[PDB]
């Protein structure tokens, strides 16, 4: 019997936590949650609680928490402050597209490993003189050379042949240049490993025509953020895919795509699939793996049947439908 | 008759230039054409040549070979903050996305690429990404005239202000103010992650769209490859006094820079806004339409296209087509 952090977070989040739950007890899952919330307040009380929670528990499931960009510099992410607190360095996703799921593209196969904790996302920014702004993105040797040795290891674990780092190398000639470095210095280590590097252009514009070309991507923080929503709408949206970070010590599953679906919030339409992935791949990494392929097994199956499709994915079910469905799927195990 | 500087380029570039002057006598244009060259010397543009387009204030420019870029430096020299894209979808050339129509707008002097990087300590990069008051407005203030003037109903702020807060917060703050002052046009601001999670999915639900220099630089390449590339795409630099450079933003493509095969489609295109900026609407929509219609056909489409005949031929038929208003 375990025990995980669970922050519900805001929008769809809440709703969706309880259906894991019901899939939880239903599916009979040693799992206990132990709740932690993050409100609105610019006061850090309630995340620095839940990072705590976390150093206990050491694995979460988290819904996405709302960042209002009308407030002041000061008042800063959230999610950002969690995964770089708990130096989650490797956020990790698989896009693979989903027979069910008919989309514009089909072969999609592609694992992005992405700098969860520098670049873009270090929240350093200053006002030298008025109305002149400077945002200072930071590239480091060590957390570049982690990122990638994990985008190796995880290539070669997985029976994957090739690696693409994604940067802007070519007029971030110091920033993206050291990152390239970093993972050139790892190939070495990986013979075997095809690595090849690509302008994150020219990747956006190659991904909406011929994806089926990756196989792992290895990138800075931004490019990730644009790769793993553009790989995502691919396969279908944001109701599908499943997202990982991962530190040395810490894991923390949520959605791939890390949206608060506010506007959907409460209206019974939210897709469950990819959080129910997400908490299938916890499963997974606090070693359940019968239940985790059980509920796995249950939900890609729902997803055949096109009657169970939520609006996302072009169906008119329900939430609460589809997670009839998914448990029936169990109770027939 | 109006003047304008031509820039052929390199590699492929005089080929396509040819083909674009050739196709525009054949719709008997009111354009002359002020053939120059741009090569650094030591690091600025040819004297001869920037004066020539302060006169013409009005350009087309090929593919230009690169190592100093002299796209920077053109931009710099002429001041041209705003990079403009239309992309549409071309019904000769399926691809996955059919009902594209956008417009990409671009600030072009700051944000990201400000120049400036610092060796903070070995193994520890700092790139200063740049962000002004002026700039931002200057950009806002454009695309809500472009949205106006060219029949256009909806704009887009593209930014990540909940993790930029202080830059792009700037960046959207200038837009909002700009949209109080043009209220007939509607405005709305989204994730840069949320645009691309939708863009690859229903293209269609977006119009204009305003942003910050990488995220419009990337974001110009993801909607040039829904509609079939850069060889098919084109583009506008629009800056200080006027002034204005349409370019192609395809390679030089030395492998087939003499042995006809190119393709002019994006530089034809580009001179097509070209004419529209400067009014003359009637011959942009003949060329335009000739253009389509040859594509279409799908006879003489160049070898990237799928085709198997030459650039000569193409551009013989689009000529061919013309003529018949
Ligand atoms: N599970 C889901 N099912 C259906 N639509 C979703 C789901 N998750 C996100 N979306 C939609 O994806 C879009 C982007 O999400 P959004 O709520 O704007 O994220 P955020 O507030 O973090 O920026 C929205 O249209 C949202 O309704
Ligand atoms: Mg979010
Ligand atoms: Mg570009």
């Amino acid at each position: 019997r375990h025990t995980v952090t669970m922050i519900p977070g805001d929008g769809i989040g809440p709703e969706l936590m309880l259906h894991v739950k019901s899939v939880f007890r239903h599916a009979c899952v040693p799992v206990d949650f132990e709740e932690v919330h993050v409100s609105s307040n610019a006061d850090e009380e309630d995340i620095r609680n839940a990072i705590m929670a976390i150093r206990r528990n050491r694995v979460a499931l988290k819904g996405n928490i709302e960042t209002n960009h009308n407030l002041p510099p000061s008042h800063k992410s959230r999610n950002n402050i969690l995964r770089t607190s708990l130096d989650l360095y490797a956020n990790v996703i698989h896009c693979k597209s989903l027979p069910g799921v008919v989309t514009r593209h089909k072969d999609i196969d592609i694992l992005i490993v992405r700098e969860n904790t520098e670049g873009e996302y270090s929240s350093l920014e200053h006002e030298s003189v008025a109305g002149v702004v400077e945002s200072l993105k930071i590239i480091t040797k060590a957390k570049s050379l982690r990122i990638a040795e994990y985008a190796f290891k995880l290539a070669q674990e997985s029976g994957r042949k090739k690696v693409t780092a994604v940067h802007k190398a070519n007029i971030m000639k110091l920033g993206d240049g050291l990152f390239l470095q970093c993972c050139r210095e790892v190939a070495a280590r990986y013979p075997q490993i095809t690595f090849e590097n690509m302008i994150v252009d020219n990747t956006t514009m190659q991904l909406v025509s011929r994806p089926q070309q990756f196989d792992v991507m290895v990138m800075p923080n931004l490019y990730g953020n644009i790769v793993n929503n553009v790989c995502a709408g691919l396969v279908g949206g944001p109701g599908l895919v499943a997202g990982a970070n991962y530190g040395h010590v810490y894991a923390v599953f949520e959605t791939a795509t890390r949206n608060t679906g506010k506007s959907i919030a409460n209206k019974n339409i939210a897709n469950p699939t990819a959080t129910l992935l997400a908490s299938c791949m916890m499963l997974d990494h606090l070693k359940l793996h019968s239940y985790a392929t059980s509920i796995r097994k249950a939900v890609l199956a729902s997803m055949d049947n096109e009657n169970m499709h939520t609006p996302d994915i072009g169906g008119q079910g329900t939430t609460s439908e589809a997670i009839q469905d998914v448990i029936r799927h169990i109770r027939v195990i | 008759v109006q003047t304008v500087t031509l820039i052929p380029g390199d590699g492929i570039g005089p080929e396509i230039s040819a083909a674009v002057m050739k196709i525009f006598d054949a719709a008997k244009a009111p354009i002359q054409w002020e053939e120059r060259n741009v090569t650094a010397i030591q690091w600025m543009i040819p004297s001869e040549a920037k004066e020539s387009m302060d006169k013409n204030k009005m350009g087309l420019k090929g593919p230009l070979k690169t190592p100093p870029s002299m796209n920077l430096l053109l931009r710099k020299t002429f001041d041209l903050y705003a990079n403009v894209r239309p992309c549409v979808s071309i019904e000769g050339y399926k691809t996955p996305y059919t009902d594209v129509n956008i417009v990409t707008i671009r600030e072009n002097t700051e944000g990201e690429y400000s120049g400036i990087e610092h060796v903070i300590v070995d193994g520890v990069v700092q790139s200063i990404k740049l962000i002004t008051e002026g700039a931002s407005k200057r950009i806002a203030e454009f695309a809500f005239e472009y949205a106006r003037n060219n029949h256009r109903s909806n704009v887009t702020a593209v930014h990540k202000a909940n993790i930029m807060r202080m830059s792009d917060g700037l960046f959207l703050q200038k837009c909002r103010e700009v949209a109080e002052s043009c209220k007939d046009i509607k405005f709305n601001e989204m994730y840069l992650d949320t645009v691309c999670l939708n863009m690859v999915q229903d293209p269609s639900q977006f119009d204009v769209l305003v942003m910050p220099n990488l995220y419009g630089d990337i974001l110009s390449d993801l909607c040039a490859g829904l509609i079939g590339g850069l060889g098919v795409t084109p583009s506008g630099n629009i800056g200080a006094n006027g002034v204005a450079i349409f370019e192609s933003v395809h390679g030089t493509a030395p492998d087939i820079a003499g042995k006809d095969m190119a393709n002019p489609t994006a530089l034809l295109l580009s001179a097509v806004m070209m004419l529209r900026h400067m009014g003359l609407f009637d011959h942009a929509a003949r060329i335009e339409a000739a253009c389509f219609a040859t594509i279409k056909d799908g006879k003489s489409l160049t070898k990237d296209l799928g085709g198997n005949a030459k650039c000569s031929d193409f551009t013989e038929e689009i000529c061919r087509r013309v003529k018949d208003l």
